[PDB]
């Protein structure tokens, strides 16, 4: 006898339990949900979503990327959950394939549905399935190339990369200005994986094509009142010191006098120990001082006395990008200027973007540190467009860890499908129908990339298909007319890492929920 | 978040409530937050 | 000077959860009845 359906009653007010039929039903119908709601954003013809908020701001979004719209979304469904958690997790690990791996985790559960009304024990289901995953991945494998030794071909499979990752994107209308701008960004870096070093900057206004990636950097502070707004070599000393009545550490002092002339006097002293830290500062032969924390108006009158540019209250990120831009280090004492190594730059000035003033550095020394002023005509379109910029920076990073490659546009899908069925034709038992519908589900993505555009779906895969039994294992879906074409011509190339990644997340969530047979939930505090 | 009184700026944003040397706090919804570092210390 | 202006599955066909609950179902129908 069943828990919930028993004379007797075992729960408490509002807890329940979900047997066979019910938990399985809730599950498949909660991961066909999630992953019809996350298609049709798929490949280069997916089209956007918008995302209202129904708090009190009503916050607006319209976004393609699939894990913002699945984080942004109310969701009682725990198979469900399970999909949102797969998919942040996928956007964690590597830029792209949030949607893919969606999608595909859906398509899984549905032929897993489809078998279990055949009859098909769901544990049989799962070993076809591992079997198939590792074949997959073994055909995925071996269809890599790599060119990181060659820097023409790497940089061009780099180009390549970034466009097939922006295809999608709002960013398709520029995407060749983009996807350069978007290299050279991440070339930048030196090979260092720090993304948090490109500075994406938002101004309303101008067009998308107005974007551009600063040849220097960009500092959205402010300068001090008699400093000067110019400085040619610039000699900079990036510092992260109070200079705000800088007290001395020892908390359990206090002045106690028996007259105010005392009290004029110790201020006095405090006044001179500033100017004595502005003067051991001033010694290492400085034109600019940006302090991670505020400088108060005594320190900065110090300054604008000295003449030396001081720019104030750039936090953690802001000192580390100038760091990383300039080549100083971030000094907290200046006893030992010997010991101190000071940021170069060949021009500080102040810049009109919009209708605010930024600090521009020119011709900085090291340059491992970038800025991308982005335009648009409506905030939506600016966040929409630093998501995708933030797509293909992660990808392009992945690249550069990772230089193996493999083929989109369902090229990888379709091998990787090829593989699983050569391998379920010659398996005996009911495993070899859930080998089948693996292929199906890895089938079936290009598909939906194909439904997207509006061609004719089934053709364009059944093509695809044969083309891949024959040997042409290169052979794509060429989006541009709705064609079959070389993937390797056309330059629709994606990470290795994020496709493997696809599939493995895919798979191993399609195990998770199908291992389940019954959801208990507890009573709800509400 | 905390404001510096005297320049009337934000000097960093991070809660029904919390509690505090100026440096260290705990807030409660713990989550202990050194300002030297602008990260979260203890949980 | 100083003196101035100053101054899916929709269809369920619930079958044997009806049954169980049947005796509050009853018991709240009297007294509503
Ligand atoms: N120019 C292109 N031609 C053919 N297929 C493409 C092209 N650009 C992207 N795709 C395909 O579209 C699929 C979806 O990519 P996208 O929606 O950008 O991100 P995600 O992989 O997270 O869904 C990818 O698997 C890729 O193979
Ligand atoms: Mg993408």
């Amino acid at each position: 006898a069943s828990l919930s359906l028993a004379p007797v009653n075992i729960f408490k007010a509002g807890a329940d339990e979900e047997r066979a039929e019910t938990a399985r039903l809730t599950s498949f119908i909660g991961a066909i949900a999630i992953g019809d709601l996350v298609k049709s954003t798929l490949g280069p013809k997916g089209m956007d979503k918008i995302l209202l908020s129904s708090g009190r701001d009503a916050s607006l979004m319209v976004t393609n990327d699939g894990a913002t719209i699945l984080k942004n979304i109310g969701v009682d469904n725990p198979a469900a959950k399970v999909l949102v958690d797969m998919s942040r997790v996928q956007d964690d690990e590597v830029g792209d394939g949030t949607t893919s791996v969606t999608v595909l985790a859906a398509e899984l559960l549905r032929e897993a549905e489809s078998l279990i009304a055949k009859k098909i024990h769901p544990q049989t289901i799962i070993a076809g399935w591992r079997e198939a995953t590792k074949a997959a991945r073994e055909a995925l494998l071996s269809s890599a190339v790599d060119h990181g030794s060659d820097e023409v071909k790497f940089r061009q499979d780099l180009m390549n990369i970034a466009g097939t990752t922006l295809s999608s994107k709002l960013l398709t209308h520029h995407k060749d200005h983009f996807t350069k701008l978007a290299v050279e960004a991440v070339l930048r870096l030196k090979g260092s994986g720090n993304l948090e070093a490109i500075h994406i900057i938002k101004k309303l206004g101008g067009s998308l094509a107005d974007s551009y990636l600063d040849e220097g950097f960009l500092l959205d502070k402010k300068i001090g009142v008699n400093q000067p707004k110019r400085i040619e070599n610039a000699k900079i000393l990036i510092a992260n010191t109070g200079m705000d009545t800088d007290k001395i550490k020892i908390f359990g002092s206090r002045v106690r006098v028996d007259s105010t002339a005392k009290v004029a006097e110790i201020e006095h002293a405090e006044k001179e120990k500033m100017k004595e830290k502005v003067e051991r500062i001033l010694k290492h032969g400085i034109n600019c001082f940006i302090n991670r924390q505020l400088i108060y108006n005594y320190p900065e009158q110090l300054f604008g006395a000295a003449g030396v540019m001081a720019i104030e209250h750039a936090d953690f990120a802001g000192v580390e990008r100038l760091a990383l831009v300039t080549g100083g280090e971030i000094a907290s004492t200046f006893d030992h200027p010997e010991l101190v190594k000071l940021g170069s730059c060949k021009l500080i000035e102040e810049v009109m973007i919009g209708e605010d003033k930024l600090i521009h550095f020119s011709g900085v020394a090291l340059g491992e540190a970038c800025t991308i002023v982005l335009r648009g005509a409506t905030q939506q379109i600016l966040d929409e467009a630093e998501r995708s910029l933030h797509d293909a920076l992660c990808v392009l990073a992945q690249t550069v860890k990772d230089s193996r490659t493999v083929y989109g546009g369902g090229c990888s899908e379709m091998l990787m499908a090829h593989a699983v069925t050569q391998l379920a034709n010659r398996t005996p038992g009911k495993e070899a129908v859930a080998m089948e519908s693996y292929a199906k589900a890895l089938r079936m993505l290009p598909t939906i990339i194909a439904d997207n555009a509006g061609y004719d779906s089934a053709d364009l895969v059944a093509q695809l298909r044969a083309a891949h039994s024959e040997g042409n294992t290169t052979a794509g879906l060429d989006m541009r007319e709705g064609t079959i074409g070389d993937m390797a011509i056309l330059g629709i190339t994606e990470s290795f890492q994020v496709k493997r990644q696809v599939l493995l997340s895919a798979a191993e969530a399609a195990e998770v929920i199908l291992r389940v047979d019954n959801i208990i939930k507890a009573a709800p505090r509400k | 978040a905390l404001w510096d009184v005297e320049s009337g700026q934000l000097l960093q944003s991070f809660v029904l409530c919390l509690d505090l040397t100026g440096n260290t706090f705990v807030s409660g919804g713990a989550m202990v937050w050194d300002m030297r570092s602008g990260q979260c210390v203890q949980a | 000077s100083s003196s101035e202006d100053e101054d899916a599955g929709e269809g369920i066909s619930v079958n044997t959860g009806p049954k169980g609950v049947i005796n509050d179902w009853r018991r709240f129908k009297q007294l509503e009845t």
